């Protein structure tokens, strides 16, 4: 008869607790660039924690860090989804 | 009718919701954070990406920490019945748990909390995404090869 | 590359 105050939520997060996040200057941060991505292939495809996933994999794979800053340079980066959804979630309908 | 399932949200609402971006570029010299080249072009891809699964998109460009929680505050006022969803990107600096206008922090709890189920009626159970590009801390991956 |  009553849901969670807080039930229905996601939060997709483009770093893992605790750790700094990426963002080229020219090309834009590496998880929105990545997210972008994955929406515009999968939208009309995949259930939302399914394109999230393939966003992780993105940006876990295919980006690096390059600095000039030995403490800052050839680091990773992995996005971390928080869900408290309660259903899947599909952006298309019918 | 014959057996039904709800496994997934109800997203054939006649609209699919706000998308609102928060994109904090430029900030106040006082607080000693850096600008942060190449937001616009995360904000503008998302933009388009949103309005092509027909979100309304709101843009909003460097906002104090004042102005994040009004915006919040009146969104989450509307009238959000005839909308599937809720989507909020923020785009700043941060740290664990915090996001930054462009004159200081705001709690991130502070903003979601506006959308509870019980102080957003017209969102309870409908899908209320927060997608946050903004630092966690200052810890760094040094990765390890695959 | 920069970091937020
Ligand atoms: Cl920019
Ligand atoms: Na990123
Ligand atoms: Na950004
Ligand atoms: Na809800």
């Amino acid at each position: 008869h009553k849901i969670p105050v807080e039930a229905d939520f996601l939060y997709a997060y483009s770093t893992a607790p605790g750790y700094y996040s990426w963002r080229n200057s020219k090309d834009g941060s590496w998880f929105i660039q990545s997210l972008c991505a994955m929406l515009k292939q999968y939208a009309d495809k995949l259930e939302f924690m399914h394109i999230l996933t393939r966003v992780n994999r993105k940006v876990a794979t295919e980006f690096e860090s390059f600095s000039f800053d030995a403490t800052f340079h050839a680091k990773k980066q992995i996005p971390c989804i928080v869900s408290m959804l309660t259903k899947e979630l599909y952006f298309y309908h019918l | 009718s014959g057996i039904s399932l709800d496994n997934s949200y109800k997203m054939d609402y006649p609209e699919m919701g706000l998308c609102i971006i928060i994109n904090n570029k430029n900030f106040h010299k006082s607080t000693g954070m850096t600008s942060r080249s190449g937001t616009d072009v995360d904000a503008a891809n998302l933009r388009e990406t949103f309005r092509n699964l027909k979100y309304e998109v709101r843009n909003k460009n460097d906002l104090t920490r004042e102005e994040i929680v009004e915006l919040m505050r009146d969104v989450s006022k509307e009238d959000h019945s005839k909308r599937s969803s809720f989507v909020c990107v923020l785009l700043s600096h941060g740290e664990e748990g915090i996001i930054f206008g462009t004159n200081g922090p705001v709690d991130l709890k502070k903003i979601t909390n506006f959308f509870r189920g019980d102080r957003c009626r017209s969102l309870a159970g409908k899908p209320k995404l927060f997608i946050i590009q903004a630092c966690r801390g200052t810890e760094l991956d040094c990765g390890i090869e695959t | 590359d920069e970091v937020d």
